[PDB]
């Protein structure tokens, strides 16, 4: 069952099995960086409408920073204008600036906040995330109007 | 002469007119600082070179 | 360059030179000066820089020769005017202070009214609910130039400070107009105790005299006007109320229950709570606070449903709060 | 400014070619054609004053084609990011205090915004020049540390010993004046009038009408009531006075120039028509051309403005909540509303169409 968890780039196919052999491996005792952690990377969604184990708490985090300015810090600089309306841009857009792993880890957490509607506070934090996998993913759904309004 | 000049050489400070101890108010970009004299009142005044 | 240009006209001077106060600008061009080691002396400026710029009486730029003027010296140890809170259109608008409308509408009637009459007001009640509050409110109603002033500030032990002070705070309130003239708690300059004599200040009655000397020069059509914030009635002169120029007081008094729950429905819900937690519930179970235990009993119930370890306070925090604050 | 067309630059640009202001007047040419383009990236105006400037055509010794070129690829650009880089070619070349401050001032409008506080700090060398002054205008309208300290500051500004600046402000207060005046130099302007000159008293004159048009008293208080203790001491004063009075009145007293309006958007039009109002506007002051460029600021001067509509979204019987000027049927008098009934998507300050709770309903 390791195989079929091998090619990991998806926004969210790969989600719940890098959730159930983690938690599999979180019940395996590990509550570390362990298979449970490359599972987390590779959860695009781990728990995002079940609850989290000490699963999420500990690996998303660890990494969810190494996503962090994974992400963030690419668009300060650049010779184009500001902007891009692209879904498919996790900022490993053009060259690859950004871990897939530390993408669909926060393409975890960005389905973790999918949920949550945060959504007017989150903005400068997501932000100061300037995480392009976060906003198009962390609403594709619910309101458009009001939520992304005070956006 | 370790001592000799040594103790020759406080003589010289041995004769001071003084060392103000001073409260400085403050500067300006003058290189003037601001200063109240302890009793006095304040001297807006140079400041040694070295500081 | 300008450096030096600057600079000789530095090299003028000579240095270090003598930080000392003036006492009479004269128009010789001289002026007698004063030294807190006292040597006072009638000497001239060094002119490119004005006479104009400074005061009789301020410190000044002297040489140690005579103490001659060498020019412009700040004296930058006060303010340019005495101890103040220089404030326009300010912060506080009738409607972040909960209500106090009662008197809202003496500060309205007396200031805001007219502006289109007394010269404007006597605060009296609480500070932190009523008065400081208050304060702004119509200065902001009215958006004019709010100065705020407390005797202890101007508390000028000085002789002649106290009316400069003022005047000081006069010269901002003519040129600065419109101007709002707030006055914040007179114990001091405005005791005019018993006597001219043995022992009495006459730097309270000759600050607030004078500041009652001008504060008696000028009553308007409603736009600049006066405020009086402080405890003590009759302390002061009845030519300093003046009945006719300033015939209101406002004296603040506990927030009532609804006024309250302004300062409540204000201040509870911007302290976080759960909605277990209610403006009535909380209205209630109050003897009338000022309008502060309203927000003391909504920032400690934070800081106690923090000691619940929570950022959304319960109930009994608020309650515990306000009879803890 | 709003029917923009390279026409009259195809007229001008020769003429720009043929570089002459006493005839051609090619020099404010390329002005108005910098009042043409505005906010948008041209590549022939960009070219053309490139093939003016650089080629310093025809008479161009004098420092005048020099800047009535450099300011005119100084308003086309405005917003295109990387198209508006060749605009400096024609500006901050020439060594002026128009010179190393616009460096990034093409981005000013280009940035749209800024996100780097560079703004006031190199700005403030050259302050610590006229249009230097000017340069923090533009400081508050992208980012929030260059907004704020200029109020009390203009008039001060104006209170500095050079007429550079003592013209630069009167003529850069009106603008303020009616967005954010200098209310005691009002009366400073009064005092300072035949202080150390007569032709500050000309603008002391002249520029309270500009400050005093259409914003009235208020703000302006100080400013106003001496246009009406002005009437003539001389008759260049009955005219400028005359200037004033009318300035003073303008707009029957109502207008506002806010470059700003309420629905969270800045204007260009107007943006166009302050800098030439600078170089222009000149007749009572310094940098002076001739009469005619007094009302250059008709691009952008508005009354002040509340467009309450119901239902019918034009204008239709309707109203605000409470005005002076009555509650706002459609165009009548009032600006900067948030009223009680609601518009159809994010009620704001300003022009609103009103629509009303079914339950109370109404065209109101």
């Amino acid at each position: 069952l390791c195989s079929i968890y091998d090619k990991w780039t998806d926004p969210n196919l790969k989600s719940s099995l890098a959730d159930v052999l983690s938690i599999l491996a979180m019940t395996y005792s590990e509550n570390g960086k362990h298979d449970s952690l490359r599972y987390r990377l590779l959860s695009d969604v781990s728990d995002f409408e079940g609850w989290g184990h000490e699963y999420i708490r500990h690996l998303a985090l660890e990494i969810g920073e190494v996503y962090n300015d994974q992400v963030e810090k690419d668009a300060e600089d650049e010779t184009s204008s500001d902007g891009s309306k692209s879904d498919g841009s996790a900022a490993t857009s053009g060259f690859e600036f950004s871990k897939e792993d530390t993408l669909r880890l926060c393409l975890d957490i960005v389905p973790y906040f999918l949920k949550h509607n945060g959504e007017e506070d989150a903005v400068d934090l997501l932000l100061e995330i300037e995480s392009i996998d976060k906003l198009p993913q962390f609403v594709d759904e619910n309101t458009f109007q009001r939520v992304c309004q005070y956006m | 002469n370790d001592k000799v000049r040594f103790i020759k050489d406080e003589l010289r400070l041995l004769q001071e007119p003084g060392s103000y101890v001073g409260e400085v108010i403050k500067i300006v970009s003058d290189k003037k600082v601001l200063v109240k004299v302890q009793p006095e009142g304040k001297y807006i005044v140079d400041v040694a070179k070295d500081i | 360059k300008q450096e030096e240009e600057k600079k000789q006209l530095e090299e003028i001077r000579g240095n270090p030179l003598s930080i000392g106060t003036l006492e009479e600008i004269i128009d010789d061009d001289h002026a007698i000066v004063t030294s807190p080691t006292m040597p006072d002396y009638y000497v001239s400026i060094l002119s490119f820089v004005d006479k104009e710029l400074l005061e009789p009486g301020c410190s000044v730029l002297l040489h140690h020769k005579t103490m001659s003027i060498v020019g412009v010296l700040q004296d930058d140890a006060d303010p340019m005017v005495s101890v103040m809170k220089m404030d326009k259109s300010p912060t506080e608008s009738y409607s972040d202070i909960g209500g106090l409308e009662s008197q809202i509408q003496e500060i309205k009637e007396s200031v805001e009214l007219p502006l289109t009459p007394p010269k404007g007001v006597i605060l009296y009640g609480a500070p932190g609910t009523g008065k400081t509050l208050l304060a702004k409110a119509v200065a902001n109603q009215t958006s004019a130039t709010f100065l705020r002033i407390v005797g202890s500030e101007l508390i000028q032990k000085y002789l002649g400070d106290g009316p400069r002070l003022c005047r000081q705070i006069f010269k901002v309130a003519g040129e600065n107009a419109p101007s709002i003239v707030f006055i914040d708690e007179i114990d001091a300059i405005g005791t005019k105790r018993y006597d001219s004599n043995s022992g009495g200040e006459r730097e309270i009655q000759r600050t607030m005299l004078e500041l009652l000397n001008q504060l008696d020069g000028f009553d308007d059509r409603g736009d600049v006007k006066v405020i009086m914030a402080t405890n003590k009635i009759e302390t002061l002169d009845p030519a300093l109320i003046r009945p006719g120029r300033i015939d209101r007081k406002i004296l603040f008094e506990n927030p009532d229950l609804s006024t309250k729950k302004k300062i409540l429905g204000i201040h509870t819900s911007k302290m976080n709570l759960s909605e277990d937690v209610n403006l009535e519930t909380l209205v209630t179970t109050k003897d009338d606070l000022s309008g502060a235990d309203i927000q003391a009993m909504c920032t400690e119930a934070g800081l106690l449903a923090l000691r619940e370890r929570r950022m959304q306070v319960t109930a009994e925090d608020f309650k515990q709060a306000k009879e803890r604050v | 400014a709003g029917s923009k067309n390279d026409e009259v630059l195809g007229l001008l640009l020769p003429i720009a070619a043929s570089t002459d202001l006493p005839i051609e007047t090619a020099a404010m040419a390329s002005l108005a054609l910098a009042h043409v383009f505005v906010g948008t990236c041209n590549g022939d105006i960009t070219t053309s004053i490139m093939d003016n400037f650089l080629e310093r055509t025809a008479i161009e010794l004098k420092t005048d084609w020099v800047r009535f070129l450099a300011l005119a690829l100084g308003i086309l650009y405005m917003g295109q990011g990387e198209q508006v880089d060749d605009v400096l070619e024609t500006i901050s070349a020439i060594e002026h205090p128009m010179t190393s401050a616009i460096e990034v001032l093409v981005g000013s409008c280009a940035y749209t915004g800024t996100g780097d506080v560079l703004l006031i700090q190199d700005l403030l060398h050259r302050l610590t020049l006229a249009y230097a002054v000017l340069g923090i205008a533009l400081i508050a309208l992208g980012e929030d540390i260059g907004k704020e300290m200029s109020l009390r500051h203009f008039g001060h500004l104006m209170h500095y010993g050079n007429e550079h600046i003592r013209r630069m402000v009167p003529l850069a207060m009106g603008i303020v004046s009616v967005s954010d005046p200098q209310m005691k130099v009002f009366d400073t302007l009064t005092r300072f009038s035949h202080d150390a000159d007569l032709e500050v008293s000309m603008n002391s004159i002249f520029a309270m009408g500009l400050c005093g048009a259409g914003t009235n008293n208020a703000r302006l208080a100080q400013l106003l009531r001496q246009l009406a203790s002005y009437y003539s001491r001389e008759q260049d004063a009955l005219f400028i006075t005359r200037l004033a009075q009318g300035l003073l009145h303008l707009g029957k007293g109502t207008m506002t120039m806010d470059v700003f309006n309420d629905a969270h958007v800045l204007n260009k039009v107007t943006l166009a028509s302050i800098l030439t109002t600078a170089v222009g506007l000149v007749s009572p002051s310094f940098m002076l051309k001739h009469h005619q460029l007094f009302y250059m600021l008709n691009a952008g001067i508005r009354p002040k403005f509340i467009l309450a509509l119901n239902d019918e979204g034009e204008p239709i019987k309707v109203n605000v909540r409470v005005g002076q000027p009555v509650l706002l049927n459609h165009g009548e008098r009032a600006e900067l509303e948030t009223d009680e009934y609601i518009s159809y998507t994010s009620h704001i300050e300003g022009v609103v169409i009103l629509k009303k709770n079914p339950d109370y309903r109404e065209e109101e």
